[PDB]
RNA sequence: AUUCCGGUUGAUCCUGCCGGAGGCCACUGCUAUGGGGGUCCGACUAAGCCAUGCGAGUCAAGGGGGCGUCCCUUCUGGGACGCCACCGGCGGACGGCUCAGUAACACGUCGGUAACCUACCCUCGGGAGGGGGAUAACCCCGGGAAACUGGGGCUAAUCCCCCAUAGGCCUGGGGUACUGGAAGGUCCCCAGGCCGAAAGGGAGCCGUAAGGCUCCGCCCGAGGAUGGGCCGGCGGCCGAUUAGGUAGUUGGUGGGGUAACGGCCCACCAAGCCGAAGAUCGGUACGGGCCGUGAGAGCGGGAGCCCGGAGAUGGACACUGAGACACGGGUCCAGGCCCUACGGGGCGCAGCAGGCGCGAAACCUCCGCAAUGCGGGAAACCGCGACGGGGGGACCCCCAGUGCCGUGCCUCUGGCACGGCUUUUCCGGAGUGUAAAAAGCUCCGGGAAUAAGGGCUGGGCAAGGCCGGUGGCAGCCGCCGCGGUAAUACCGGCGGCCCGAGUGGUGGCCACUAUUAUUGGGCCUAAAGCGGCCGUAGCCGGGCCCGUAAGUCCCUGGCGAAAUCCCACGGCUCAACCGUGGG
């Protein structure tokens, strides 16, 4: 036979030039300030996988099925994508925008640490943001609900000083 | 820097004690072996001649480092058990 | 093995009952021939180094063993390839600790702490029984050891019985028969590590193995092979079990 | 995403094939800042040929010697210490490499051996009595161009050989103690034979000595373990423009040989054995776990990691050993090549690097035994191109960069002008890291500074009806089709679109395809019902009652290695990757 070969984690469109899909994806890319299409596609694949797990477990029965069902629900609401009282059916109503709201770049922007999405990306990449006492430099990292409030400037960063000229401009917004 | 002892374990079969510790040091470089050894022998009343520092490791975006060291009750036992290279690296003996 | 016996063992092909990391390195210790078989034993080096953690590297593990710090069934073992198996007793007198080797609920070997007094006895399952020159009876136990008895007591011992032996003197002190109501502990198969009492025995023609039915504490009945049932007492266990 | 779009006509509806649009693999054009992880890199043609270095040793606690330094006395010596080769023991049958052969009990799976071998290891029961001998090392003399090799002298052993006892094997006659489902098996007693053990050796203390007390050892028997041998049932390619095949062939009886059963091989007696449910022969291939693709049913492949098989230039054959008809051991034939003083003597990298050749097609003549293991040793230890660490490479996967903010102007997407900010990346240092280094990680100084390309632009199919050349010429074109002096289609400029450290070309497999149809296609006129009928095997077969339990359904024991796949939790910054559990 053949040994294992590592495979891509995302899927490409079936047809590269469809006008409606191009327009929709362009709107998303502009709004969330992503670097290239593949990054976007990555998140899409994640969404699809969740749905494909929900569809398979609805039509199943037995002992392992219940365990996997509760594990899926717990994982989904640990990420902050579902409320605490959601049921399995609610999985089938998630959208691509729901996942994009959990990116570290977006959350840094929404919390008011930056004036713009691009500034948030630069702040993350250069190492000015700490999450739960740890510095992370990946703008696409998905933030868990339990750690969302412990996101601040790094304690060694120049921005961790309210008199810094650039921070005062950020606070002005 | 602040040194915090995580665990101390006794090994009667070898004749040594094994020490795990953390060093907290925001805005500072990774501590040197000499400083850590001095701090440890001050903190636990150890003979510096029979104390070896196995390693000091830093991490990606952390303000702290993790260290592992060993302390022997007899110098001859330490010479008989430990590899030669680790003794040279810690300055206990002299390379030829 | 084109021309002769094998001397090596890859990590990926190691027995499935060990607690070992299969991708950390390339090679594993090939066990020496000895008391138990491959499926129910582990080399002593892994007990010294990986299980108890008294050594970090193999070189300093061998230095500990050569000083005679480890006892298996009350005898000093220096070979790092020595196999240690089911129902054995591992004693460290310098630290004064004792363990018994037992299978897990999923079939892996673990060390169960025991008292010092219990460390002097070992149960042995009578695996076979034969006549030997001078008209004596030889008993062959499950771990490969042997014992001799006179022709007078030939009716006090049969296969599948359990003998409680005092180690290292190897002196018999108790015989536990295999019958309805005996207390058993399962060593292999799907129902490994479950314990209970014997209810029924069944037999089949043409050399197929025979099956026994066991009732546990909660009152459930389950079947297993007769040779996988290890007698440990009359109506209560005579040794500590997890 | 369980999908369609272009092409037959002046126009229409069909059948049917070709092309587009997706994934993966091999070669290749142009172009490239960084890090991490992994089972990637002379497999396809040549299992073709190979210069040089390395890839298997270890034991001084088995034994006599040589040399050196010291202490006691020393004429002489005796000690202790350290190196060296030799005799002797164990290992060199594993590990590493490649896929030529093989359609077969080779491989997968369930069983069997009551028909067999096993050095090293574990438990129990016993034994170690008496003799003998040579030789290496060392000294004298050598021969030969070398590869090699002769004579004489002297010596030891855990070296070799005898005698005894124990023990082993064969056959005949009794007794019934054991295991087992079942005794040509095990145990006991007589009888005739044949074969036939051992090293109380070594080391250290207490011993004045006597002798103990530990450590490592030698031989026999019973059983286990480890590694194998042999056998059976079932399962997995293509061809009828291959139809009959086999004569030690199939079976029986009596033997031989083997570790062991067997036409495995003989002597004699019979005519059997296989085959249209495909024998025989030919073709192509190492088998599997797995891998690619697809909604699934399926279709295609099986180099790299694990398990099994086979081979060492081609074809034959032996010695030693527990194990070989032995890759770095031996002999012959065939065919190449090398050194000779010409009489002779050597060598096959399908081990790691490296070279030539063949091609479209593939890297350094590097560092280390620190980790994981193996062999040797009582042990400390020694060796290992296995394994570990780096070097070269658009091998696969994961995470980033080529700036950000404020105010003005513009054609307001984007660019420009002012003012400010940061340092992932870049340059120079300290620590940590590592067998030693290098990467990586934490700090310090400088500075927007050091960093964007490839294809396309008539329709399918996102994007120009603009400018300049050429003029059925040059050229484009997967398909349909453009170009004949007013070209949105060729060449170039300026614009624009898609993806982006990548993007295009060529070949192969799956999908597209219900163009292989079990699910699920067709045959009046489009490809396709034998000119007609009778009938053998096969397949499909009316209603009720009783029985059985092979198919079929449900429950439960023993199995189908690990790696690979899915899920949750945990460790490397998250991830790729790795660990613990459930499937
Ligand atoms: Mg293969
Ligand atoms: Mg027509
Ligand atoms: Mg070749
Ligand atoms: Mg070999
Ligand atoms: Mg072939
Ligand atoms: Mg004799
Ligand atoms: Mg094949
Ligand atoms: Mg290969
Ligand atoms: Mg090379
Ligand atoms: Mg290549
Ligand atoms: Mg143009
Ligand atoms: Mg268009
Ligand atoms: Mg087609
Ligand atoms: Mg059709
Ligand atoms: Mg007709
Ligand atoms: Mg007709
Ligand atoms: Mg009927
Ligand atoms: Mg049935
Ligand atoms: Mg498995
Ligand atoms: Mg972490
Ligand atoms: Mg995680
Ligand atoms: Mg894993």
């Amino acid at each position: 036979g053949d040994p294992k070969r590592q495979r891509k984690k995302y899927e490409t469109p079936p047809h590269p030039w469809i006008k409606e899909r191009l327009d929709r994806e362009r709107v998303l890319m502009d709004k969330y300030e992503l670097k290239n299409k593949k990054e976007l596609w990555k998140h899409e694949t994640q969404l699809k996988n969740f749905r494909r797990r929900a569809r398979r477990l609805l039509a199943a029965r037995g002992k392992q099925a219940e365990i996997e069902r509760e594990q899926l629900l717990a994982r989904l609401k640990r990420l902050g994508l579902l409320p605490e009282d959601a049921v399995l059916d609610d999985v089938l109503s998630l959208t691509i925008e729901d996942i994009l709201e959990r990116r570290l770049q977006t959350i840094v922007y929404k919390k008011g640490l930056a004036r713009t999405m691009r500034q948030a990306r630069q702040l993350i990449v250069h190492g000015h943001i700490e999450v739960n006492g740890q510095i992370i430099r990946s703008p696409s990292y998905l933030v868990l609900k339990e750690e969302e409030d412990t996101i601040t400037y790094a304690r060694t960063s120049p921005f961790a000083n309210p008199q810094h000229p650039e921070r005062m401009m950020i606070e002005k917004a | 820097m602040e040194i915090k002892i995580t665990e101390v374990k006794e090994n009667k079969l070898i004749g040594r004690k094994e020490i795990y510790f953390e060093i907290y040091h925001p805005g500072e470089p990774t501590p040197s072996r000499k400083d850590v050894k001095g701090k440890l022998v001050a903190m636990l009343d150890l003979n510096p001649e029979t104390t070896v520092i196995q390693y000091i490791r830093s991490y990606f975006g952390s303000y702290k480092s993790k260290g592992y060291a060993k302390y022997y009750y007899d110098k001859d036992r330490m010479l008989y058990i430990e590899p030669e290279y680790i003794l040279i690296r810690d300055g206990i003996i002299e390379k030829k | 093995a084109r021309k002769g016996p094998k001397r090596h063992l890859k990590r990926l092909a190691a027995p499935t009952s060990w607690y070992i990391e299969r991708k950390a390195y390339k090679w594993a210790v090939r066990p020496r021939p000895g008391p138990h078989n491959m499926r129910t034993s582990i080399p002593l080096l892994y007990i010294v180094r990986d299980y108890l953690g008294y050594a970090k590297t193999a070189r300093e593990a061998r230095k500990i063993l050569n000083e005679g710090k480890f006892l298996v069934d009350g005898r000093v073992r220096k070979d790092y390839k020595f196999p240690v198996g089911i129902m054995d007793v591992v004693s460290i007198p310098e630290t004064g600790e004792h363990y018994r080797v037992l299978p897990n609920r999923i079939g892996k070997l673990i060390l169960h702490p025991i008292s010092e007094e219990e460390a002097n006895i070992k149960p042995l399952r009578i695996r076979n029984k034969r006549m030997v020159k001078g008209a004596k009876i030889q008993l062959n136990f499950h771990d490969g050891t042997n014992h001799l008895i006179p022709l007078s007591e030939k009716d006090n011992y049969f296969t599948s019985y359990t003998v409680l032996m005092k180690v290292p003197e190897r002196e018999i002190l108790e015989v536990l028969p295999f019958e309805k109501g005996a207390y058993v502990f399962v060593t292999q198969g799907k129902n490994v590590a479950r314990k209970g009492r014997i209810v029924e025995i069944k037999k089949f023609p043409m050399g197929w193995p025979d099956v026994v039915t066991i009732e546990d504490e909660e009152g459930e009945l389950f079947d297993t092979l007769k040779e996988y049932a290890f007698v440990v007492g009359r109506d209560k266990p005579r040794i500590s079990l997890p």
